[PDB]
């Protein structure tokens, strides 16, 4: 695991560059990864 | 519902107060079992 | 010159309550932020 430093992630079935750090937007059990304005990925659950 | 040889099931419990079975409303439905077998499928049946 | 002043602040005073009860008052500014937040939003939805 990797945080607070811009990195290169690839998650299960997305792929994306940028920093990733802890939040608070907590998520529902069945959700996967979140979204916000424009259909772009922003937030993303720990498969771990 | 059957997509992409997916049978992806959604269900979600709801308790009733009111004379019609059916309430107003106001309620969603969350995914609870996923199942991937591609099966063209024209009707259905209940079991009792 | 008692008068003209209370007159002043009588309409001093009611210009605030015309700006606050009147919802579209404000609305040449907010049209045009919000003008450009919906080109913007249109610019970054042509990505997908
Ligand atoms: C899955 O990843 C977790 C992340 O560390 C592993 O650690 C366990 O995590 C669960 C909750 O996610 C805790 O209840 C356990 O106590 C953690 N294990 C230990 C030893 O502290 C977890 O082991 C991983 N799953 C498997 C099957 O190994
Ligand atoms: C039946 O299912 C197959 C996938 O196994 C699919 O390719 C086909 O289009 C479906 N319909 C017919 C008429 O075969």
């Amino acid at each position: 695991l990797v945080k607070n430093k811009c990195v290169n992630f690839n998650f299960n079935g997305l792929t994306g560059t940028g920093v990733l750090t802890e939040s608070n937007k907590k998520f529902l059990p069945f959700q996967q990864f979140g979204r916000d304005i424009a259909d772009t990925t922003d937030a993303v659950r720990d498969p771990q | 519902k059957n997509i992409d040889g997916y049978f992806k099931i959604y269900s979600k419990h709801t308790p009733i107060n009111l004379v019609r079975d059916l309430p107003q409303g106001f309620s969603a439905l969350e995914p609870l079992v996923d199942l991937p077998i591609g099966i063209n499928i024209t009707r259905f049946q209940t079991l009792l | 010159q008692k008068l003209i002043a209370n007159q002043f602040n009588s309409a001093i005073g009611k210009i605030q309550d015309s700006l606050s009860s009147t919802p579209s008052a404000l609305g040449k500014l907010q049209d045009v932020v919000n003008q450009n937040a919906q080109a913007l939003n249109t610019l970054v939805k042509q990505l997908s």
